């Protein structure tokens, strides 16, 4: 095709459109559509420029970077891919939203005045932390049935279904023996014995003498549904609840498709027709996930083995293997044992090259494994201890403690961290056994919305990243890698789950499939 | 398994010990004992003070019968959580018991040898006062021998020391020798497996490997099987030597040869340290040493019974801890700074053992 005419049409065809390419990215298209005539030439345009106008354009003028990816897409390119189908995600890297009031919105922090999260905090972020939580809950509950009627909604007035919400400062006033007061707050123990609940507006003392508690292990810094009534500068509990939990079918309904959980994706990947096909391309897409890997040990290794050897057919997208990776944490010895372990790992996947290029590995590294681990978000594992297997394995990623997997549609969360001795040592009144602990936690931690309904001293934090933290809306799977029990249960779409600890389950671990949300056992304990 | 000293050189016998975990509870929870005896140690109660209990008496008890927790946590003697476990040492028996003053530990008769290595040169090193068959079997250097295995093995030095400390030592000491050597990964261990367990029945087959040292490989526990006891002769890493090894003017003759009588010197060493608590062959003295201070104090803690006592990795014997508590871990020194000089004199005092002196007064 001529040249000049090529060049010119193509010019032409961005314009109308209101597009200006730069002298190298009119110069690649016409190089890349040179091969075409004017029975393709005019639809190519229209489809590369309409993947043009699909990214996110930031000016009118086009660099050469964009009309190479879209043109790429219109090649298609994207066949049996890795990217957009499975990311794992750094704590660090989770997009910083906030909840602003007024507009009652959800804004990106570029959007705000909010300055960036760093690890040597404010005096500010400290209070923020838990501010926003209760924000977060707050607009929570106040969107449940427990909303005021609507316009003449009943003829007779009512309590919003009997469950009208007031806070701290509304009731330190004229409600004296008012017996039907409801407040948002957290329980505290501001004096020994003598409890106290906060909110953003104030504090209140709580005459727990009769509970009459709902389901749930309930702990100091939890925020609870507090009813009862008001009378000398104390609140008398009639009853304690946590806040109903929404499917993130309900937030998503209500705040649009945002991407809350992270990653390259715009729009939430639960919303995709896209990626709802690339999820089901491989019927059987599968994970495997591990805990307390303690490859510092033989047996371990030689178990490892065994299971690579179980797992040769039909091998996983990728091995996820959860933190304190060690018999011996205690610091140059497991170091240097750390170096071992993951030089003797690349031994045994180079020795396994199918399960090598067919799958990927992933490092979740426990706050007793070397480096910061005392203080969440932990940083990956030490990056002077993994570099040969860096070099040596290029399939997979050390990453932080937590960290979120996307697998297309579907989201993840990985934390490990033995969470419910710390829950129920700083349990406040100690739960009914008709449920089962891994469902009060499971329950305690989707309707608190955060990995660590704890104080600060019991969940170090870094102040400004706590958000990363939060469990808002409800994922798709919770693997919660805990010492106390392997584990699965289910609530508000979400399978939240236990790997347990490799070492003291038996070296039983768990399987799961994407393609269908469900869950096996890898009940492999005499391998 | 317990051994022991009859006239001959050793004897043995297979035992177990109820191993106490403090489950702390009977009542609602139970096993296959009600022993909820004669509760008094109160430490462990004491100890959790860095972790915030109320109420707290000492105990409620019972074996441990499995590797699992009565999760279900809660006690009798007042209501709570708590560690439970203790048993990390068996110290002494339950099911006879001597006074066991008269201890004598000194079997008679042993193998002598040593592991020390380059790993280019690695210095298995048989050497002994019967046979004048020694050893430094093996080096990286395949076209050579380590070439002072003869005449510095031979060290040409016997120390006035060893008519001193000898009557532990049946044969005499005896430091004129002669070697062999080999050189494969197949054959150097297999070798010395097929060669101990032939040595020893030169002594007859019942005895100890007295081993002068295990500075390569941490060859104490990773050794070819014994058959019988491993004592803790093993010096040391001291000499920590790593260097071109044919300097044997002193690699060896006083690393192979004077540490023979390390032998001597370390078993005495143990025996006087286990006339005060009574564990000589297997006792801790030159390593971090604790388990004198640790097992008088546990011993006494049972006198006026308190505790047995945990060691995990870390240091306390308690459970969640408040980082509160924790903050002096994380963060009398003045100086006067007279830089005049007034009444001028030799400026100085210096004083010593300070620890020691300090509990006197409370």
């Amino acid at each position: 095709m001529a040249p000049e005419r090529l060049r010119s049409r193509a010019l032409s065809a961005f314009k109308l459109r209101g597009l200006l390419l730069r002298g190298e990215a009119i110069k690649y298209l016409t190089e890349a559509l040179q091969s075409i005539s004017e029975l393709e030439l005019e639809d190519k345009l229209e489809k590369i420029i309409n993947a043009v106008e699909k990214q996110p354009l930031s000016s009118n003028m086009i660099e050469r970077s964009v009309v190479e990816a879209a043109v790429q897409e219109c090649s298609q390119s994207v066949d049996e891919t890795i990217e957009h189908v499975f990311n794992i995600i750094g704590a660090f890297d989770i997009p910083r939203f906030v909840y602003n009031s007024e507009r009652k919105k959800f804004l990106p922090l570029l959007m705000t005045n909010h300055p960036a999260p760093n690890l040597f905090g404010t005096p500010r972020d400290k209070a923020e932390m838990f501010r926003e939580r209760y924000t977060i809950l707050h607009q929570r509950t106040h969107r449940h049935e427990l909303f005021t009627p609507p316009v003449i909604g009943s003829h007779p007035d009512e309590s919003g279904s009997k469950f009208q919400l007031k806070t701290i400062e509304t009731l330190l006033g004229s409600t004296t023996k008012i017996g039907d007061a409801i407040v948002l707050g957290m329980i505290t123990q501001l004096k020994e014995g003598k409890f106290f609940l906060e909110d953003p507006t104030g504090t209140v003392q709580l005459d727990l003498s009769k509970a009459q508690f709902h389901s749930g292990l309930y702990t100091e810094a939890c925020f609870v549904l507090a009813e009862g009534w008001f009378e000398d500068q104390v609140f008398h509990v009639n009853a304690f609840g946590f806040p109903p939990t929404e499917p993130s079918s309900t937030t998503r309904a209500y705040y649009g498709n945002i991407n809350f959980f992270g990653g390259p994706s715009n729009t939430s990947v639960k919303t995709s027709a896209k990626l709802k096909q690339l999820e089901e391309e491989n019927k059987d897409a599968m994970f495997v996930f591990l805990s307390d890997v303690w490859l510092d040990q033989v047996e371990v290794l030689e178990k490892l083995r065994i299971m690579f050897a179980g797992y040769s057919p039909a091998p996983p997208t990728c091995f996820i293997l959860c933190g304190n990776f060690s018999s011996a944490p205690y610091g140059k010895n497991q170091v240097q044992a750390l170096k071992d372990s993951l030089k003797t790992l690349a031994d045994i996947i180079c020795e396994y090259p199918d399960i090598h290029q067919s799958s990927r590995f992933v490092f979740v590294p426990g706050p007793e494994d070397p480096g910061f681990g005392s203080i969440l978000p932990r940083p990956p594992l030490a990056e002077s201890i993994t570099n040969e297997f860096r070099q040596r394995v290029p399939f997979s990623v050390f990453t932080t403690n937590p960290c979120r997997i996307q697998y297309c549609t579907q989201e993840i969360t990985v934390f490990r961290e033995d969470l419910v001795n710390k829950m129920c040592r700083n349990c406040v009144r100690f739960p009914s056994s008709n449920l089962a602990i891994p469902n009060h936690f499971v329950k305690t931690i989707l309707s608190q919305g955060h990995l660590t309904p704890l104080p600060l001293y019991v969940c170090p934090v870094y102040w400004a990243y706590d958000y990363a933290l939060r469990v808002y809306p409800v994922p798709d799977l919770l693997v919660i890698a805990d010492k106390y029990d392997p584990f699965t249960t289910t609530n508000t779409e979400c399978l939240c789950i236990n790997p347990g600890s490799f070492p003291r389950s038996g070296f039983s671990f768990k399987v799961f499939y994407p393609s269908n949300k469900t869950v096996e056992d890898s009940k492999l304990q005499g391998f | 398994r317990l051994w022991a000293l009859v006239g001959s050189d050793l004897h043995c016998i297979r035992l177990s010990i109820p191993r106490v975990f403090y489950v702390n509870q009977r009542v609602a929870k139970a096993e296959e004992g009600a022993s909820y005896r004669k509760v008094n140690r109160v430490l462990p109660r004491s100890n959790m003070v860095y972790n915030l209990y109320e109420y707290s008496v000492p105990e409620d008890m019972y074996q441990e019968h499995i590797n699992e927790i009565n999760a279900e946590l809660s006690a009798p003697d007042i209501e709570g959580v708590y560690e439970t476990q203790v048993p990390l040492l068996f110290r002494a028996l339950v099911h006879s018991l001597a006074q066991f003053s008269y201890l004598e530990p000194g079997s008679i008769r042993h193998i002598y040898l040593y592991h020390h290595a380059q790993a280019h040169k690695a210095l298995f090193g048989i050497f002994i006062p019967s046979q004048r068959r020694a050893s430094v079997f093996v080096l990286d250097t395949v076209r050579s021998n380590q070439m002072p295995s003869l005449g510095a093995l031979y060290s040409a030095e016997h120390g006035l020391l060893l008519e001193k400390v000898g009557p532990e030592l049946l044969p005499p000491p005896k430091h004129t020798f002669e070697v062999r050597a080999e050189t494969d990964l197949k054959t150097i261990c297999r070798a010395i497996q097929r060669f101990l367990l032939a040595y020893k029945e030169e002594r007859r087959g019942p005895t100890l490997i007295a081993v002068q040292s295990s500075w390569e490989l941490k060859r104490l526990a990773s050794e070819i099987p014994v058959l019988e006891e491993f004592p803790l002769v093993p010096i040391c890493v001291a000499d920590k030597i790593n260097y071109g090894v044919l300097d044997w003017q002193r690699h060896g003759a006083r690393r192979m040869i004077r540490h023979y009588l390390n032998l001597d010197t370390c078993l005495s060493q143990a025996f006087e340290m286990s006339r005060y608590f009574h564990i000589p062959i297997g006792n801790l003295p030159e390593d971090i040493s604790t388990f004198g201070s640790d097992l008088f104090f546990a011993r006494h803690l049972q006198r006026h019974n308190h505790l047995l006592w945990l060691s995990p990795t870390a240091r306390p014997d308690l459970g969640g801890k408040e980082a509160d508590d924790n903050c002096l871990v994380m963060e009398a020194t003045v100086e006067i700074n007279s830089s005049g000089c007034y009444s001028t004199v030799c400026v100085e005092l210096d004083l010593q053992n300070l620890a020691v002196n300090t509990i006197l007064q409370s």
